[PDB]
């Protein structure tokens, strides 16, 4: 997000290639939220064995 | 005056004494530098 | 004084909110001379910087609070998420700093950058104390985003 915006000017509003970075950064932080949940609801610490 | 080859030449000289503002590179350089060293201690205190 | 049509103009973050015309007598050595001065009123406007340095830092910071729901006893997990939150805030504090110049006083997105800092050096603080004395996390897990939420209020109403 930082190198995509350096190649434009600075200007007052968002383009379209910032509305698709801000999209991919709420799927990759949405990810984020999905693993701490997975990690809240995680009983027992060690794993499986065959 | 200075003195040449060619002869001697007057001469006017207008010098400044510039100082160094501390500030900036006290938050930018020093400041980051002694909080980083200041990380790498946490280290001590954390079970082997 | 004529302006043009205010829009063919190349000010991008900032607006022409006006202009004043005045004259005055200045003194030099050679005499005194009539100067005339034409000011013109420029207002700025953020939204660049909230892409470039507000957005990115305050999402850093989000990621910091998360460290929380993480169990004590994921050590690695919990320190590699510290260690590159406070790498990434010291990156993005020398990144924002390319923009501006070599000033020395301190501007309100350095004061920002500074309080989310002591924010995440506060979280890695905190977890440590946590894991020595194992050896508050809920306590932390509502106190840190609310004074975060009061700084904010507190930042914007001052500065605007
Ligand atoms: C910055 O650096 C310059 C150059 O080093 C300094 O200029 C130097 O100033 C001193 C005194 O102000 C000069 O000394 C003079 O020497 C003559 C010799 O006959 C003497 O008659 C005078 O009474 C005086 O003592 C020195 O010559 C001069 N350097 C040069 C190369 O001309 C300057 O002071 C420094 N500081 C500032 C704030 O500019």
């Amino acid at each position: 997000s930082i190198s995509a915006r350096n190649s434009l000017p600075k200007v007052a509003y968002a383009t379209a290639m910032d509305w698709f970075i801000a999209v991919c950064y709420a799927f990759v932080f949405s990810a984020l939220i999905e693993f701490a949940t997975v990690n809240y609801f995680t009983k027992r610490g060690y794993a499986w064995d065959g | 005056k200075v003195v040449f080859s060619t002869g001697s030449y007057p001469r006017l000289s207008l010098s400044f004494k510039l100082k160094r503002n501390i500030g900036y590179f006290i938050l930018q350089t020093y400041m980051p530098s002694i909080l980083i060293t200041i990380l790498s201690w946490v280290s001590f205190w954390i079970n082997y | 004084v004529e302006v043009g049509d205010t829009r063919s103009w190349r000010l991008y973050q900032f607006s022409f909110v006006g202009l004043r015309n005045t004259t005055e007598v200045v003194k030099t050595t050679s005499g005194d001379y009539v100067v005339m001065s034409v000011y013109f009123d420029l207002s700025r406007r953020m939204g660049y910087f909230t892409i470039q340095t507000y957005i990115p830092c305050t999402l850093i910071v989000v990621l910091s609070w998360v460290s929380f729901w993480i169990n004590k006893d994921a050590v690695p997990a919990r320190t590699s998420l510290g260690i590159t939150t406070v790498l990434t805030m010291t990156t993005l504090s020398t990144i924002a700093r390319k923009s501006l110049p070599k000033v020395s006083y301190v501007t309100a997105m350095d004061l920002f950058v500074s309080v989310c800092f002591i924010f995440v050096f506060s979280a890695l603080v905190e977890y440590g104390t946590l894991h020595y004395f194992v050896s508050m996390d809920s306590y932390a897990r509502i106190f840190f985003p609310t004074a975060f939420c009061l700084f904010n209020l507190v930042y914007w109403v001052s500065y605007l």
